[PDB]
């Protein structure tokens, strides 16, 4: 199994699969209702459910705390 | 014979300022280089520890079966001699793996003798070939107040003696209350020592601690990940500056394990 | 699946099975709005539910969930609120 984030635009798709591209972009269809990478038009290392491979930009955190620095 | 070694032993405070002022000198050695600071010490008799350190004795005199008096303070439980010792310069960092001052205390349970010793710069995480850190000797003695001492203090629940983690001495002992507070501090349940063993293999048929192994084989909380990620950050006995965040009270205490 | 927004417009759409790992969520259930969570935190809080649910007992050793310092405590407050 592999643990992607399809994202475009503000919005944020969390879901996971294997096979082909092709049932995958059904699988959007079924959820944000429409018809069926990096700069382009995927393992058991590369997309983990903690760190899952991304398919605008988020909030960017706050500075560190002085006394959590090294 | 020695007067002066023998007032040091039963603690007599006025002999000792007797003798003194005799003329008696107070770093005199017996033939195994033993002191009377290193008697006085052996009993916890503060007031004859300073006594002798007003008039000269040496702090880091080494026996022959390599003990120093803070050592033997160590030994003795009297905080308030390791503390005056301390004070004095006393060597925090022994030279001999068969009197080390801080795993003494531990082995012992003398809580606050080790955070003296840790205070005044020692290794909390000292790892002696025979012994393990000091944590793993706490643990293999059910100490459990130097247990969450060392912990609370940064202590790495991971490192105890050889390739035998903390967690595997403390099932082996079966203490189910040892057990849960390793596991708050982030202790690995799925390490393997010498044997290829892991923690839960070596405790008994019959107890809950197989069953808390595992119904927490899944993953902590992220409360818990999240504690476990900002206590590293600070090192040993820093944690307090998390008073300085600016967080909740109740999430702070959470943090100190409190 | 639910859609849970965070507080600077993010919308997060997670399988609901796997939102009911925050007791919080759990309570309040098609739309749950947070408005004090970030989105580089709610981020973070949607990929640990993957995480619980896909590790919640695989008999394989569970690795390690990043936790990068700089968004720790922000998190420690969502996952507070949230029970998880």
């Amino acid at each position: 199994d592999v643990f992607l984030m399809i994202r475009r635009h503000k919005t944020t798709i969390f879901t996971d699969a294997k096979s082909t591209v092709f049932e995958l972009k059904r699988i959007v269809e079924g959820i944000l209702k429409r018809p069926p990478k990096d700069d382009q038009l995927f393992t058991s290392q590369t997309a983990r459910p903690q760190a899952p491979a991304t398919v605008e930009p988020f909030s960017s955190p706050p500075e560190l705390p002085d006394v959590m620095k090294p | 014979w020695s007067p002066m070694h023998e007032a040091a032993i039963h603690g007599h405070q006025l002999s000792l300022r007797n003798l003194i002022s005799q003329g008696w000198a107070v770093n005199i050695i017996t033939a195994d280089h033993v002191s009377p600071l290193h008697e006085a010490c052996l009993g916890g008799h503060l007031s004859c520890v300073k006594i002798l350190l007003k008039h000269g004795a040496q702090v880091n005199g080494v026996t022959a079966d390599w003990h120093t008096p803070l050592f033997n303070a160590c030994v003795s439980g009297s905080w308030d001699c390791v503390n005056l010792l301390l004070q004095h310069g006393a060597s925090v960092q022994p030279e001999s793996d068969l009197a080390s001052p801080i795993h003494e205390a531990a082995r012992r349970g003398h809580v606050e003798c080790v955070n003296s010793l840790i205070a005044y710069g020692g290794n909390i995480d000292h790892k002696i070939s025979h012994l393990g850190t000091p944590l793993y000797l706490a643990c293999e003695n059910q100490q459990r107040a130097c247990v969450k001492k060392l912990l609370e203090s940064g202590a790495d629940v991971n490192q105890g003696k050889g390739q035998d983690s903390p967690l595997h001495a403390v099932a082996r002992t079966a203490s189910e209350e040892l057990a849960c507070l390793l596991m708050d501090f982030g202790a690995d349940t799925q390490a393997k020592n010498a044997e290829g063993k892991r923690p839960v293999e070596l405790v008994p048929p019959e107890s809950p601690l197989a069953q808390l192994f595992l119904e927490r084989e899944g993953p902590p909380s992220l409360m818990q990940l999240c504690r476990l990620r900002i206590r590293k950050c600070f090192g040993i006995q820093q944690h307090h500056k998390i008073t300085k965040l600016v967080l909740p009270e109740d999430l702070k205490q959470f943090l100190l394990h409190l | 699946y639910v859609k849970l927004i965070s507080s600077d417009g993010h919308e997060f759409i997670v399988k609901r099975e796997h939102a009911l790992t925050s007791g919080t969520i759990k309570a309040m259930l098609n739309e749950v709005n947070f408005r004090e969570i970030p989105s580089h935190v709610l981020s973070k809080v949607c990929m640990y539910f993957t995480y619980k649910v896909r590790y919640t007992n695989s008999s394989t050793e569970i690795p390690e969930f990043p936790i990068a310092p700089e968004i720790a405590l922000e998190l420690l407050m969502a996952a507070n609120f949230l029970d998880c």
